[PDB]
């Protein structure tokens, strides 16, 4: 499946041939890979979860205590909060 | 609070006592919460 | 494909199809080829009597197998079915 | 050193010898630890 983004392997067929020139196939092993699509999936939610984060204020994204995803830090004078 | 940038809060801080405050000291107006001292400046050798 | 579905084909969706490895290079329907089309809305109407009209065998092999030797006048063919 | 949400550290800083120390020069109030000076303002030209 080529692409200038990945070309992925989706065809594997094994083959013979005869000497008369005929050919000899198996059935061939299909592959299929997940897509990327962003304009089908442009899917704009509303998230109100993320109540006052601010650009502006000291507020980030981050992997505080090492978990996968990142949390809501805020920095205050003294004390920092932060939302898991 | 999750008080934005652009958002305000109405508060005034007050001495409910007697004691030697200047006139318009006793209280203090909060308007936006962070560290708000109830001027536009702080100055501590304003002469005041 | 047979040679019904592939005439109504052949004038402009065959090639469609077959860029698509839908049919391959042996006039076969790949399965995952066909069933991304139908998923996808791309899929001819046209393949879908090859579903229908066309039902598939399990992957199979026959034995031909004569009792008697060659000069016989007698010699039987035993035949037999094997499916997996 | 590490503290709590909203703790201060009290710590007084002072010369145990014979100097010319000013009135009020001879001890230093700490209320953090960042680099922090006796005032409220450090301001090395304020005629003091």
């Amino acid at each position: 499946d080529e692409s200038a983004i990945a070309s992925t392997l989706v065809f594997v067929r094994r083959v013979g041939h005869e000497q008369d020139g005929n050919v000899v196939t198996l059935p061939p092993l299909e592959l299929a890979y997940q897509d990327f699509s962003p304009r089908h999936h442009a899917h704009w939610q509303p998230m109100d979860v993320l109540a006052n984060f601010n650009a502006i204020q000291r507020w980030q994204l981050v992997d505080l205590k090492g978990e996968g995803l990142p949390g809501l830090l805020y920095q205050d004078k003294g004390a920092w909060w932060y939302r898991s | 609070a999750l008080l934005g940038p652009y958002q305000d809060v109405q508060a005034i801080l007050s001495y409910g006592d007697k004691a030697g405050l200047a006139n318009g000291c006793e209280a203090l107006a909060v308007s936006h919460g962070m560290n708000d001292s109830g001027q536009f400046q702080l100055d501590f050798n304003d002469g005041k | 494909l047979s040679q019904k579905t592939f005439n109504r084909l052949a004038e402009q969706d065959w090639q469609k199809l077959y860029n698509a490895r839908i049919i391959t290079e042996d006039g076969r329907i790949c399965t995952l080829a066909y069933r991304r089309w139908v998923q996808s809305q791309k899929a001819i109407p046209q393949l879908i009597s090859l579903l229908n009209n066309g039902p598939r065998l399990p992957p199979h092999s026959l034995t031909l197998t004569t009792d008697r030797y060659d000069h016989d006048p007698e010699q039987q063919i035993r035949q037999q079915v094997v499916f997996s």
